[PDB]
RNA sequence: GUACUUC
């Protein structure tokens, strides 16, 4: 019982995993705390990263990265975790959402004075 | 020269006159023959794949082509092989 | 895993010594004894290449 | 067409403004000096000197009296001492208290001298009781336009009434009736690895290369120590330390894996790992770790590594005798290696130190141009007042060294009754020097 | 010395008894040699003498 | 170390320097340059950094010049892709100059470095601790006051005056190009119409005059002093002579200069004075 | 400091038009050109002589050790 | 390609752990995970014959960062947002309890 | 030019590019005493040197 | 002894 924290785990959830030999794979992204994890209902998926989300703040860009880290799969409750392995389990293209604020640019009308 | 007890200097210099029958197209031949060239300046890249399985080593030393190293630094197999077999090793 | 000419261990989270400097077909860890090895590591090969930095010459300047 | 001022100039010559003075740029010209000496009072944690004596360390010593194998093992009781609070408030004088003026200070041919109060947190037997005591340490010389002098928030018209300048600048000491100014000091970059190629490392280094990269940490009270990394042609790499007049060469491993638990692939993983194609990483990393296993094969965990550090460095910082290797080891460590991370900085200390040594490998692999020790790329400016505060923090512990030396000197001649008496605290507090102002 | 870099030492104190006077009446109190400009190149004193002339005219 | 470097542009005055042995040793700060004398307690630089899209420090596991290592003062937070560093190199500029950001101080050091030309280890530098130097500069997009330090002008280019500014290859502009000069040099009229050997030769002259030290004579007890009485303010002067209240401290006077070889008693290094001027008290001091 | 009377080069009596020049700038609104010339100053050296004065005596008088404050 | 979200939750059960590169994953012993509830902080530990797990979740800065995970099939083409608390761990051993007086 | 060498198990790890670079900058094709480079300059005042 | 300045 190290450390002396609040409360151990008691609730679990089952993940439907088939393990197909086109292939059901995981999807992880990166996002800050001030996000729309509850009020967002749609997110466009695209090719090599060039896109932008449209919400109240309206400055976003979904970045991708190709090039590790093990993920436990809670198949049941009494153990609350397992080891994901097919033959462990690697990944292909991790997602990391960024906030590309549009920089106001190119006003060459008042700075260039005779 | 005056006070430091002149000895082997950084850049030694000597001037050599020449006859009137020799030409500039023949002087550069003696320039290449007398000018000492480093043995490492005839290698493109030094790739070696160190193996283990009893240490084992293989050395593959890429060189230039005949028109490059033999026409530029006037060396050939009878001197390059003798120095790589008697001095380098 | 196996990378280069060195193999690591996961049951204790460290690396092991040279299988040639010590007795062969049976090597141990440094902080705790484990059943090891399987005597089937690999055929150890590695490649090193000079970056062509300290080789100056007149023809090295003409190749640019 | 910048016409000069005659009416405005005549008005400011007749009477200075009762409100904030004009041309505030002259007042902003000494913002480095004024802000430097004023920084040790404002801000959180009482300022620089207060957080300095907060993170100053606690020191103890024993006595020659027994209590009553384990009985003879225990050699004497425990007395504790540490500098708790230090504060300069305001200059004053007497035969109630009266206020002094700087104009009268240099007219008296003396220095502007306030007073320094020191609060000692004296303890005993791991805090069983605390003999509270406050003793002054003389007067501290203060310049003008500071938090101590009364010229901080005084109107310029009142400055004229105080026999001062209408646009007084201040920020300079006065001693023995003559003025004086502390010269600004030049240092290099703080908390940034600096690449340097210098043949001086080959003179003090027996058959060592000319490569080098340095780190100058910084404590919250701005006191620091220099930690540099050399380069070894054999394949290894070593730090060098800086003590009173001593240099300590030390391999990277015995102090890299000694802060907290990091002995695993996280080291090789912290190394560049996007590709394992180039073997200039493999030959150097294998030779480095092999150079750590060949020396002491029975050193595998940070616990035993910290035991060996505390063992070899037991009597270097005068940390004895109850502070075992597990205490003196972590104490001298957190004070010696990139102290700018502060306490509990071992979470990413290996990540910052690995980034330092990995920039060394990037410096020797031939893709990073060396910097310059004189260029403005790494030009830092110590404003003098900060150096004055660092000298205060440094030269305050000498009182602590003199009282522990007084206790261990009185225990030699015996006749040292129990230190639980206030009059014994006084008879031992008067033997130690207290004049810091001089 | 002025703010332009040129310096000078007072050689001999001489009154207006023999110094060149102007048609207006003003007497030049100080006199500098024109033989320093070829090398010292203090033309700032030239442009500031014209500017100073207008700035006081 | 005696010689200077172009990186000293607008940080330390390349004009104020004595002659002889102290050449290149001592040279005071710039005209309007600032010095941060306190750490602004932010505790939000990472709170907006990794929120912008920067990966954490415990889950990056990389190195090398292929990743921009973002470095806060002392503490590190990790490295990201070089394209991220490029966007952040200007994103942090916009959020810095914008006043609606409570978690970003105005006196914040921000630097960017490309990886080409085998330069030093790239990344994204962030500083602002003690012993840090600033200087004012104008930002063209939504033109507003800004400040930079000893690392900004290293890589990103600046414009000295709004006449060499051109398209998409500049980020900052300078208000008055005389701010690089010192107090003695900027007070010197037409310092551009002279020589540098004259600027070093005059730096000691202006720093060796016999002006008024301050109106405290009857209440000072220092060893030695000097005082003039014909203190006059120069007709020609910069706006800093008034901005610094230098009129309160008259150091010299104004006299009619007659460029003529009539005296004969002087040769390119000597001088001659009017006896009548000495009768009036030409530079009379005690 | 003090008003330099009898300009070294010109020699005119100039220590008298000081308070008059101040009054012209106080309650007459005349600019430097026609007012400084109205005083009776026509030569170049006497133009700059009065115009350049700084009258630092006001700063030299704000400190009197023979009077309370 | 716009896509929707179906599954949400309030209490997490999955976790991503970072030990090092190249873990053979023996998967022969279950390690326990202790939780909390500030917010977004967890911990886990484990024991073996030569291995002991020890993992925390960015105690310095974790409350201002969150990771999610999902799944998608060619027929579904949609993801499900699931709270995945990230955790960094360090494999520890036992060679302690030795000291010189 | 490719040649292969063998070695026992007494030494485990060595440097290849370093020990070869040293010998590469220490072998000389022909040793002419106390001279390494010659230049044919331009003749000054008609005196070819 | 330490610092500062003159061509
Ligand atoms: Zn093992
Ligand atoms: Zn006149």
């Amino acid at each position: 019982s190290i450390p002396d924290g609040f409360k151990k785990c008691k609730h679990l959830k089952n993940f439907p995993l088939n393990g197909d030999n086109k292939q059901q794979q995981v999807w992880l992204i990166k996002f800050p705390s001030n996000v729309d994890i509850s009020k967002l209902k749609s997110l466009p998926v695209d090719f090599e990263s060039s896109t932008t989300m449209t919400i109240d703040k309206h400055d976003y860009k979904i970045m991708d990265d190709t090039d590790n880290m093990t993920l436990l799969v809670p198949s049941e409750s009494k153990e609350s975790l397992k080891i994901a392995s097919t033959a462990p389990l690697q990944f292909d293209k991790v997602f990391s959402v960024s906030e590309t604020a549009k920089i106001p640019a190119i006003d060459y009308s008042k700075v260039r004075v005779p | 020269i005056v006070m430091t007890a002149s000895a082997a200097i950084k850049t030694p210099q000597m001037t050599l006159p020449i006859w009137n029958d020799v030409s500039d197209e023949q002087a550069d031949t003696f320039c290449k023959s007398i000018s000492k060239v480093l043995l490492s300046e005839v290698i493109d890249k030094v790739i070696v794949t160190e193996t283990t399985g009893a240490r084992s080593y293989v050395i593959h030393m890429r060189f230039f082509d005949n028109n490059e190293y033999s026409e530029e630094y006037d060396v050939s197999k009878e001197e390059l092989q003798n120095v790589i077999s008697n001095q380098f090793i | 895993s196996v990378v280069g000419s060195l193999i690591f261990c996961l049951d204790c989270g460290d690396l092991l010594e040279n299988p040639n400097a010590v007795l062969g077909s049976n090597v141990e860890c440094s902080q705790c004894k484990a059943i090891y090895p399987k005597s089937q590591f690999s055929n150890l090969k590695v490649v090193t290449t000079t970056a062509d930095d300290a080789f100056p010459s007149s023809l090295r300047a003409k190749k640019s | 067409t910048a016409d000069f001022r005659t009416l405005e100039r005549e008005s400011r010559f007749i009477n200075p403004p009762k409100d904030k003075s004009a041309f505030p740029l002259l007042q902003e010209a000494v913002q480095p000096h004024i802000g430097s000496f004023n920084a040790l009072t404002e801000g959180p944690d009482g300022g620089l000197l207060n957080l300095g004596v907060k993170d100053i360390g606690e020191k103890v010593i024993f006595d020659g009296k027994p209590l009553n194998i384990s009985n003879s093992g225990y050699l004497g009781n425990k007395l504790s001492v540490s500098v708790e609070q230090v504060s300069i408030a305001k200059p004053m004088s007497n035969d109630v208290e009266r206020k002094v003026y700087p104009s009268e200070s240099r007219q008296r041919l003396t220095s502007y001298r306030g007073k320094l109060l020191l609060k000692l947190k004296w303890s005993v037997n791991n805090g069983e009781e605390n003999l509270f005591e406050v003793r002054d340490c003389g007067g501290l010389p203060v310049m003008l336009q500071s938090n101590r002098c009364h010229l901080n928030k005084m109107s310029p018209y009142e400055l004229v009434q105080h026999k001062e300048e209408s646009d007084e600048i201040g920020g300079y000491f006065i001693v023995n009736g003559i003025e004086k100014l502390i010269r600004m000091l030049i240092v290099q970059r703080r908390n940034h690895p600096m690449a340097i190629i210098r043949p001086s490392f080959a003179n003090r280094g027996a058959s060592y290369s000319h490569y080098g990269i340095q780190i100058r940490s910084v404590r919250p009270d701005q006191t620091s120590q220099t930690n540099v990394l050399h380069y070894l042609n054999d394949g290894q790499v070593t730090f060098r330390f800086s003590w009173r007049k001593n240099e300590y060469l030390v391999p990277v491993v015995m102090i890299l894996k000694a802060l907290c638990h990091t002995s695993d692939r996280e080291i090789f993983d912290g190394i560049i790992g996007n590709d394992v194609k180039d073997s200039f990483l493999t030959d150097r990393l294998e030779l480095l770790l092999r150079g750590f296993k060949k020396r002491y094969p029975h050193l595998q965990n940070r616990t035993q590594v910290l035991q060996y550090l505390g063992d070899k460095f037991r009597v270097v910082f005068q940390a004895s005798p109850d502070q075992s290797d597990l205490e003196v080891g972590q104490e001298v460590l957190d004070r010696i290696v990139l102290v700018h991370l502060g306490k509990d900085g071992s979470q990413d200390k290996f990540r910052m130190l690995l980034f330092m040594i990995r920039k060394l490998y990037s410096l020797v692999a031939g893709e990073c141009s060396p910097d310059n020790p004189d260029a403005t790329q790494h030009q830092e400016v110590l404003l003098g007042g900060f150096l004055y505060g660092m000298i205060l923090k440094e030269k305050i512990d000498e009182y602590l060294q003199n009282i522990i030396a007084q206790v261990r000197m009185d225990i030699n001649r015996g006749m040292a009754i129990n230190f639980k008496d206030k009059r014994y605290m006084s008879r031992v507090l008067m033997r130690v020097n207290e004049n810091i102002g001089s | 010395s002025s703010r332009h870099g040129q310096k000078g030492v007072c050689s001999r104190k001489w009154p207006t008894i023999d110094m060149p006077f102007s048609e207006t009446g003003i007497q030049p109190d100080i006199i500098i040699n024109p033989h320093a400009f070829p090398s010292r190149m203090t033309i700032g004193m030239f442009v500031e003498s014209l500017a100073g002339k207008a700035g006081a005219l | 170390v005696r010689k200077l470097l172009p990186e000293s542009w607008g940080f330390l005055c390349p004009v104020h320097t004595p002659d002889g042995s102290p050449c290149g040793l001592l040279n005071h700060f710039a005209h309007k340059c600032r010095i941060s004398t306190q750490q602004s307690d932010v505790s939000r630089i990472p709170s907006i950094l990794y929120s912008l899209g920067v990966a954490p420090a415990s889950h990056t596991f990389a190195a090398g010049p292929s990743l921009c290592c973002v470095q806060i003062d002392g503490k590190i937070i990790g490295w990201v892709s070089h394209e991220q560093g490029k966007i952040i190199a200007d994103t942090l500029r916009y959020w810095k100059v914008e006043g609606k950001t409570p978690g970003l101080p105005i006196d914040l050091e921000i630097g960017y470095v490309p990886p080409s030309t085998r330069g030093q280890y790239p990344g994204l530098y962030l500083f602002g601790g003690h012993s840090r130097m600033l200087r004012p500069v104008r930002y063209l997009p939504l033109d507003k006051e800004d400040i930079v330090g000893p690392f900004e002008q290293v890589y990103m280019n600046i414009a000295v005056t709004p006449q060499e500014i051109q398209n998409n290859v500049h980020t900052h502009v300078e208000f008055t190009p005389t701010n690089i000069l010192s107090i003695l040099a900027n007070l010197t009229p037409f310092s551009d119409f002279n020589q540098s050997p004259r600027n070093m030769y005059q730096c000691q002259m202006g720093k060796q005059t016999m002006g008024t030290p301050g109106v405290a004579l009857c209440h000072r007890s220092d060893n030695k002093l000097y005082r003039l009485q014909t203190g006059q303010t120069p007709i020609v002067k910069a706006n800093l002579y008034d901005d610094y209240g230098m009129d309160n401290f008259p150091n010299g006077f104004n006299a009619v200069v007659a460029v003529i070889s009539y005296t004969g008693y002087d040769m390119d290094d000597a001088m001659i004075i009017n006896k009548s001027a000495d009768e009036r008290g030409f530079g009379y001091g005690t | 400091m003090i008003v330099p009377v009898r300009c070294f080069s010109c020699g005119k009596v100039v220590g008298d038009k000081w308070e008059s020049y101040l009054n012209l700038l106080q309650e007459d609104e005349l600019d430097e050109g026609t007012a400084l010339s109205r005083l009776g100053l026509k030569r170049y050296c006497c133009r700059r002589m009065i115009l350049t004065h700084v009258d630092l005596i006001e700063k030299f008088l704000r400190y009197n050790p023979l009077e309370k404050r | 390609s716009e896509i929707e979200i179906e599954s949400v939750q309030d209490q997490p059960s999955v976790a991503v752990g970072s030990f090092f590169k190249g873990f053979r994953a023996p998967s022969d012993t279950t390690f326990d995970l202790y939780k909390k509830k500030e917010k977004d902080e967890f911990v886990l530990h484990g024991e073996n014959e030569r291995l002991e797990y020890e993992g925390y979740t960015d105690s310095s800065s974790q409350a201002s960062n969150q990771y999610v995970v999902g799944l998608f099939n060619p027929e579904k083409k949609s993801i499900q947002l699931y709270k995945a608390p990230v955790l960094v761990s360090k494999v520890v051993s036992k060679s302690s309890k030795n000291l010189r007086g | 030019c490719e040649f292969k060498l063998e070695l026992a198990a007494d030494t485990e790890k060595l440097l290849m590019v370093n020990i070869v670079e040293e010998i590469c900058r220490k072998s000389i094709i022909r040793q002419i005493p106390h001279i390494d480079r010659c230049v044919h300059p331009e003749p000054e005042n008609g005196k070819r040197v």
